[PDB]
């Protein structure tokens, strides 16, 4: 294995309209964050967060119950767009994370709150589905 | 066709369905060929190419 400098990284943009730049970037593994935190806390711009929830779970891969989207709706949604947090899940959609993403766009079209949750992910290189765009 | 935003307001929270999205460019075209403007904002607010 040789170590070379990152290929991927930038704005991020997708088909739907209305909405802003995701950014990304291909990190090494074998690295330290402390280089991640200056470049999201410096260079695209994030604020010093309050409070930090990661969401692990998903055994049901097609559905969830009913009870837990109320939760993962409101009771999570709601404390971290009151304190100013972030919400640090995987970035891929198998689990949870289409449960935690389609809640953070439930919130923000049920209310004219000016603002959104920033959800943080984390996902391999490996297993992206098309990567080659990027 | 029934201009009731609170039907497919509901519809729409409705987390099972998995709502693909030609289904939501065809209800579109049935908002922006009447004068429904609410059904616009609701739409688009989803999250929808154009």
């Amino acid at each position: 294995t040789t170590e070379k400098p990152t290929d991927a990284y930038g704005d991020l943009d997708f088909t739907y309209s209305g909405r802003k730049h995701s950014n990304f970037l291909r990190l090494s593994d074998r690295t330290d964050p402390a280089t991640v935190y200056s470049l999201v806390t410096r260079s695209w711009g994030f604020r010093a967060p309050n409070l930090v929830v990661s969401v692990l779970g998903g055994s049901g891969g097609p559905v969830l119950q009913t009870w837990l989207q109320d939760l993962l709706r409101r009771g999570l949604v709601r404390a971290a767009q009151s304190t100013g947090a972030w919400i640090v899940t995987g970035g891929l959609h198998t689990g949870i994370g289409r449960h935690v993403g389609v809640a953070v766009r439930d919130h923000q079209t049920a209310s004219t709150g000016s603002s959104k949750v920033v959800a943080m992910g984390v996902a391999p290189w490996g297993v992206v589905r098309n990567r080659d765009m990027l | 066709a029934w201009n009731r935003v609170d039907i497919a307001q509901s519809e729409l929270f409705r987390g099972d369905i998995q709502w693909r999205s030609f289904h939501l460019e065809a209800s579109l075209m049935d908002a922006l060929l009447n004068d429904r403007p609410e059904f616009v904002r609701l739409l688009i607010s989803h999250g929808l190419s154009l």
